RNA sequence: UAAUAGCUUCUUAGGAGAAUGACGUAGCAUGCUACGC
RNA sequence: GCGUAGCAUGCUACGUCAUUCUCCUAAGAAGCUA
């Protein structure tokens, strides 16, 4: 199968079979690279290797053709010649094949591991197809990773709304949310075979979990659990397509009273409707998903995709449009699988419709006229490529705020990744900025608001109320056990229980912390309706009570921070560590 | 051929050769040089003729790997349009009746003979004359394979509309028979 | 497993003789790739084979045709060539024979494979040939049976119908006659043991077996090609009944084949100097080439004449385009020459002499786009009768 | 690869490839050719350069066949032979060429530049093979003249609607109007690719263009735009199908009482049936357009194609028969970048309909009953082989006055063109008259239409409307400002401004000068609606207010002013210049 | 839309083998001559 | 007589090339038969 070179696009079929994706090299990048990196195997048609009756030489320089096969010097006939000579290597369209110095920076993009951020930052800045290989081999790396993980069976039947986890001894355990599903598997005697895919949190104490059921086929200890790794298939569209701007709005009509509520969008909303892709950002909890129902509004008969990465915020979105947009022309995509509590309040799944709502994994390959993602923070340059490749628009939104937490990144692990340097959008909106942006709030006292501000944006926030006098910060240190893959601080909650009986306001309140062993524990000792930091973006509370456990970078985490303290209105009591935090910030010294 | 040293050393060998036969070298010298020529010529035809099996090595090569190339890349191809092919044709089924007729079989296995006479919803029924016309399929509906149908269309051999009135005996002749009808299971 | 296929049923466009349309069978890939994988080291040892019953592979030419045919004269005593037809061939063949053909061309795989191999082997053959699936104009009907025509073991499973029905000839000509009017005492105990062996026992007595094939071989010698068929059985036992005649291929055809044989299209000749009167629509002719006597085979005149003036593709009434052509019908026709009918003999100087007039308007018209004429022409030896001659002499 | 050559038509394998056309020439044809012109290069199934080693040498006489090749004299083996020799030149069928000396207006086809007036005459009263070579050729000059065209760019943008407007400096700078197209590029880094269709057309105030586009694309200061380009394909079929005079009519049935509207115009349509094909000549507005949809009427079941080489007559032309014709059996075909936004009521784009209308540039290739091409004034006999080649019809009616404003011709700055060299079908009805005429007049004043009935036509037009005494000559000095490479008659439009704020019963009127310079500066000024004389034409107004810009060729064009002149409904004021045009009229005192 | 198998004719390309001819290097056999013993 | 050198003739081996022929394969065009 004959491709395109990555970083010359000629002919060729020639692939690198020392890289992990095997991507096609023309004949004179392909010498580059393997005269340059240590990857001494590479593909044509047919493997380059000795056919000798018995021989094993791999190394493409040592190989020379003789009759219709390739040897090494010991088992060449008299008749030459090298593969691997003229500046070139053996191969289709010799004559077309125009080399690149590009080599230069493919050679760290193919032989790194990504476990430092210089990888991300230099995998961001590269061209177009450089990009796209990037990203894959960077996804096939995670997958690769994941493939090592600790697989675990239930202990027996405890209970129908939780289970008991038994993990394999030896090896790591993943984080418990959402996000992270797994796989049973039914090996018993006996045909293995899957019977469902269950979501696990953790248990009360000790050892326990309460799970997420996906197949109501129940099972015994005939069956144990996996990570559900998986493939990675190969891309082709940009990241972003070329900026176009607009002059007069062109496929989009606008409509007729579109609405007294969100008038003041409308110049936004046309300027939505005039570049090909448009970039808008808002801090957390200011109508940008109130402003994608407002552009739905806008053009009325333009046929809608909204997409975003998770199952949470695209459904957040979908009920949003379902109190506001007409309920009837609606349409959510679902999975297959369904390894999610899917959202079914529309009439579901008719890809033929006009607003139509979809996560970035289960976009199938349509048309539309505008598409709008979302939550570009968590977003990852793979996504941004398959959502150009599946879908075509004739107007594209990006809605997000790089503000926000990133993408998990599992496989980094030394640096910090900062904002810039997210995916190609963030890049986008950190140099030239935000093509859009409402700064108007309403939610936090003014003391905190005007710090808030003051931290990282550029003074542009105040709050149209008054300062609760419920707010504090506090220097409690809550020795930690950590025994456990998160951090816990449950001498800390007694601290704050010693607190809790004289300020009578916040007994109902939601507890959140930056450790999700902390949110699970903290809800059985005393009933406290729990919302983790990334559950929280998208609703809004007047009695929040978020503790600190540990101290380190991910505990100074500006954004984490941010993005804590700013889901209360009217009382919250914090546990905080540092002083370095604690001078930033105005409050109540109890 | 030529890029190969061996057809400078011929060419200075030469050069001497006849700078020594011009100038009246001696014979002893004379003979030296043109030993010298035929040594110096013998390397260059010596290195020239694997050329020749060189480029005609390498043409094999690539029309063997062209051929191959191009198998591979028409095997996809063709993969491709018998998965939708097959999957095409799975979206006609009529899940329904095929499901109620292939769980009543006593091991799940029935004739094929039967799977479009008892789960089929188009009937089309070809009919060479007027005569055979009548006894099969007279009237708007008609009974076959123990259930009834209706007609819905028919046309001539032609692939033309033709309204059920006009086939009748005496307008027989002006029809271009066959006569194909369709129609519907009720 | 067994894999039920469908076949196509295509309309061959060929020159022929009678108006009936002709159709043959297009087999899927899939059982084609299998049969062939199965069968062809059979099929490619029968056809690499000279001097047996069945022939197949062996060519007409340089002399071919005259060792087939005393090849067939293997030492009968009172000779009579004799030759049936078998009216709708392909269509009437019963099940039953189909699958008995199938059977002793797998016989061979008595290493190869084991039983349960064999027996879905041959019902394969059956689900994808005898009886299966046939699209004809876009829809799928049953057929009852009948050998198809497509199949990798057309000829082949054909040949060994063909011989099957001449041994029943044989058995039932043997076994009907009154018995006490034989007088040779050999042969009323060969019929005896033969009753025995049918009737009354059940087990093969490969001694019997062998008897009646030599018995066979010596008075009943064959040549088959797939439905064509030349006998030269002896005329004595024949007229005392002791050999299959035509009356007995008659009765064996009705009650096998559900047809009747008229015996219009079969023929007899008594005079073997002659040949047999036609196989393979080829007439047969003794003449004296170089100081000897041989066979040679000429076909219809009318069917040269007709492929020379009807083509099946306009490029190919241009005519100089096509000299290879022409020069292929002249080689098939050579033997007219020899004919005592002037009027037969003509046909190959009116071949020869257009050839001649092709190549010379050839040259005229490439003479006319260009200005050079072709350097090398060795097309004066396709217009001189000695290339053809040497096509029928026994040298290669 | 064979041919025939185009003055014999004998059989030929040699081309000239100093033609443009690389035609097919025979060997007596081509030694002709070759040996009086610059024309040495001939192109037979191989090319006669020199094939040695090293060595350029194109002209044939200097040149031999040796071997097996072409050689030059001292590169040819000792075996030569000359190739142009013995009053021929060696090709295919060398012994069976026959030609004649009217190569010799071949020799002016071939060498002229396209440039003065008599070449087009004697491009048009050539032999029919010649006709259509020498059509091919002006095509082919055309196309290449777009080569050396100037490169635009955008300086900035202060308002979207009206861009600002930057050529290249050093080459020149082509008049902006509807004829011309441009398409972008986005060359930085980063996109050298086409950014969508544009069209110009300048702005009043300082520099400034209004434009439009057909896609949206707004341009960043680094785009830029340049004149499109499209190749072009050898027509084959002649310019007019031979006439053959029938007895009776064949292959098309009349109408029961087509209408009373059409009543008069019956036995127009029995000659247009009774004949292959037929002209109809006649002023303006006099039914021309209205007589297509009458002979539609006149016979239904036949499949008609309406075709014009301009899109804004055929959009008038589509609106009137919706107007009339059936909306069901109608459609309208437009190109697939749809430069100019055309009729879009119709089932768009269905060629298979009965009756289809289309512009000649887009046609496709198809049959019909008859065809009927409209405003022959505007195409050339390039447009007349493309229509009688993609549409086959059994009859072909011609529509169109001489006197209106020819096809571009842009090439064209010597001499003045004559109505009955505009092209073949203008000729015909020149010579030896149209087909069929008529002439009335129905929308403008006595005065006025009195009057061209002797400017141009020869006191044919009657009309039916009384002389409001409301039609003004003005007879002004109009010193002369030449701005923009077009006039601008500042003191005339001081005259103009003058006596608007006088006749209170003009505050509306449509002003109109032959120079668009002139025309746009007027606007910011007066501000009533501006028109071009050019773009004026197929439209009717209440009032008008000509100016004759300047004395030349241009402005003083009698067909232009009366096209000018006779778009008034009830008055008219013009301002004249020259003392003879002022005098041939007869307009108020003033 | 255009089947299985066989035979034959022609054209082109490739490999191998053989024959003859030519040139070059090397090995061996013989003849003549220069120097030393 | 021996050794070295040179020239001439002849035989063998290897290398290069020219021609002719035989076959082996592959590709293409065409015909005939069942
Ligand atoms: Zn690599
Ligand atoms: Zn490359
Ligand atoms: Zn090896
Ligand atoms: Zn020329
Ligand atoms: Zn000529
Ligand atoms: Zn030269």
């Amino acid at each position: 199968a004959v491709g395109a070179c990555v970083l010359c696009n000629s002919q060729t079929s020639l692939r690198c079979g020392a890289c992990i994706r095997r991507p096609f090299l023309c004949c004179k990048c392909c010498y580059d690279h393997v005269i340059s990196t240590s990857h001494k195997l590479v593909l044509s048609v047919n493997p380059y290797v000795c056919n000798a009756p018995g021989c094993d030489v791999t190394d493409v320089t040592q190989l020379y053709l003789g009759g219709m096969s390739y040897y090494c010097k010991s088992h060449k006939p008299p008749i030459s010649f090298p593969l691997c000579a003229n500046g070139q290597v053996f191969g289709l369209y010799k004559n077309t094949c125009v080399g690149s110095d590009n080599v230069t920076d493919f050679n760290a993009i193919a032989t790194c591991d990504w476990t430092n951020a210089g990888d991300y930052i230099l995998a961001n800045t590269c061209t177009e197809r450089l990009k796209l290989f990037a990203a894959e081999t960077l996804k096939a790396t995670e997958e690769t990773f994941k493939l090592s993980y600790g697989i675990a069976t239930v202990r027996e039947v405890l209970s129908d709304r939780e289970l008991h986890l038994s993990w394999e001894v030896g090896k790591p355990r993943p984080p418990l949310n959402r996000n992270y599903v797994f796989t049973g598997y039914r090996v018993t005697k006996n045909s293995k075979v899957q019977i469902g895919e269950y979501t696990f949190e953790k248990g009360d104490y000790g050892d326990a979990v309460v799970y997420r059921g996906t197949t109501t086929y129940k099972l015994n200890v005939g069956d144990y659990f996996v990570l559900t790794s998986h493939t990675v298939m190969p891309l082709s569209a940009p990241t972003l397509v070329p900026q176009e701007h607009y002059v007069r709005i062109t496929g989009l009509y606008p409509t007729l009273n579109i609405s007294d509520e969100f008038s003041s969008n409308v110049a936004n909303y046309q300027k939505v409707g005039m570049q090909k892709y448009s970039t808008l950002q808002g801090p957390p909890g200011t109508g940008k998903s109130h402003f994608a129902i407002g552009l739905a509004l806008y053009y009325p008969s333009a046929r809608i995709v909204y997409t975003a990465c998770s199952h949470a915020a695209v459904d957040a979105l979908c009920e949003k449009a379902l109190k506001y947009l007409p309920i009837d022309k609606c349409s959510r995509i679902i999975p297959a699988r369904a390894r999610v509590e899917c959202f079914d309040k529309f009439k579901v799944n008719s890809t033929l419709e006009q607003y139509v709502f979809c996560t970035v994994n289960a976009l199938p390959e349509t048309t539309a006229d505008i598409v709008v993602f979302d939550e570009i923070s968590m977003a990852t340059n793979y996504d941004l490529s398959v959502v150009n490749a599946r879908l075509r628009a004739k107007h594209y939104v990006y809605i997000g705020d790089p503000a926000q937490l990133p993408a998990p990144r599992t496989l980094l692990t030394k640096g910090t990744l900062e904002p810039e340097y997210f995916n190609s959008v963030c890049r986008l909106m950190k140099t030239i900025g935000p093509d859009m942006f409402l700064g108007t709030c309403r939610r936090c006292p003014a003391e905190i608001v005007d710090t808030v501000s003051a931290l990282v944006y550029d003074n542009k926030l105040k709050a149209h109320k008054d300062k609760s006098a419920q707010c504090f910060k506090m220097f409690y240190k809550g020795v930690i056990t950590h025994d456990v893959s998160s951090a816990i601080n449950r001498p800390q909650i007694g601290v704050v229980r010693e607190f809790l009986t004289r300020n009578p306001a916040w007994r109902k309140a939601v507890f959140i912390s930056p450790y999700n062993s902390q949110n699970a524990v903290a809800s059985k000792i005393l009933g406290l309706p729990t919302q983790t930091v990334d559950s929280s973006q998208g609703s809004e509370y007047d009695y929040v009570i978020f503790t600190q456990t540990t101290e380190t970078a991910h505990s100074c985490n500006v954004n984490r921070f941010n993005v804590a303290i700013t889901r209360a209105k009217v009382g919250i009591l914090c546990i905080m560590s540092d002083r370095d935090l604690y001078d930033k910030l105005q409050f109540t010294s109890l | 051929f030529s890029s190969l040293p061996s057809y400078a050393a011929f060419a200075t060998a030469q050069e001497a050769y006849e700078q020594a036969v011009a100038n009246g070298d001696s014979e002893v010298v004379l003979k030296k040089l043109k030993k010298s020529l035929n040594v110096a010529k013998s390397e260059f035809d010596r290195d020239a003729a694997m050329q020749r099996k060189l480029e005609k090595m390498a043409d094999q090569a690539m029309t063997q790997m062209y051929k191959q190339a191009r198998s591979e890349d028409k095997r996809a191809k063709v993969t491709s349009a018998m998965q939708t092919m097959l999957f095409t044709m799975l979206r006609k089924l009529d899940n329904d009746a095929l499901n109620n007729i292939i769980n009543n079989a006593r091991d799940g296995c029935v004739p094929l003979n039967i799977i479009p006479l008892t789960t089929a919803a188009k009937l089309m029924v070809v009919i060479p004359d007027y005569n055979t016309y009548k006894n099969t399929c007279d009237g708007t509906t008609f009974t076959y394979a123990s259930a009834l149908w209706e007609i819905q269309q028919v046309v001539d051999a032609d692939s033309k509309i033709v309204q059920l009135s006009e086939i009748s005996m005496d307008n027989s002749p002006n029809l271009a028979w066959p006569l194909i009808v369709t129609a519907l299971r009720a | 497993n067994v894999i039920p296929t469908i076949t196509q049923m295509n309309l061959k466009y060929a020159i022929s003789a009678k108006n009936r349309a002709r159709t043959v069978a297009g087999v899927s890939i899939c059982s084609t790739m299998t049969n062939r994988q199965f069968h062809q080291k059979l099929l490619k040892s029968i056809a690499a084979t000279r001097g047996a019953t069945v022939v197949i592979g062996t060519s007409k030419f340089y002399g071919g045709w005259h060792n087939m045919l005393k090849t067939v004269y293997s030492d009968v005593e009172n000779p009579h060539l004799m030759g049936w037809d078998y009216p709708k061939c392909d269509r009437a063949m019963p099940n039953m024979l189909r699958i008995m053909a199938s059977l002793v061309l797998a016989r061979k795989h008595t290493t190869c494979c084991s039983l349960s191999h064999r027996f879905y082997r041959l019902a394969n053959e059956c689900a994808q040939v005898l009886s299966e699936m046939v699209m004809c104009g876009g829809s799928l009907y049953v057929k009852p049976g009948g050998t198809s025509s497509g199949d990798a073991t057309t000829a082949y499973a054909n040949s060994v119908f063909n011989i099957c029905q001449a041994v029943t000839a044989n058995v039932n000509a043997l076994l009907s006659t009154d018995g006490n009017k034989i007088a040779d005492k050999y042969v009323r105990n060969l019929q005896h043991r033969l009753y025995e062996c049918l009737y009354r026992n059940r087990d093969v007595d490969t001694d019997f077996v062998n008897e009646f094939y030599a018995y066979l071989r010596k008075h009943f010698s064959m040549m088959i090609l797939s439905d064509d068929a030349v006998v030269c059985f002896n005329s004595t036992y024949a007229s005392q009944g002791l050999v299959a005649s035509i009356k007995n291929f008659k009765s064996v055809l009705y009650y096998q084949n559900n047809v009747f044989m008229s015996e219009a299209k079969c023929w007899t000749e008594t005079d073997l100097t002659k040949g047999p009167h036609e196989f393979c629509s080829q007439h047969t002719m003794l003449v004296k080439q170089g100081d000897d006597y041989v066979y040679l085979p000429y076909p219809d005149p009318s069917r040269i004449l007709g492929a020379g003036c009807f083509v099946d593709d306009i490029v190919k009434t241009d005519g100089t385009l096509m000299i290879e052509r022409f020069v292929s019908l002249a080689i098939d026709a050579y033997p007219l020459t020899k004919h005592p009918n002037q009027e037969y003999a003509d046909v190959f100087h009116l071949y020869l002499q257009y050839i001649r007039k092709l190549h010379d308007e050839l040259t005229g018209h490439m003479l006319d786009m260009y200005s050079v004429m072709l350097t090398n022409d060795n097309t004066s030896r396709y217009w001189e009768p000695e290339f053809y001659e040497a096509m029928y002499t026994p040298h290669t």
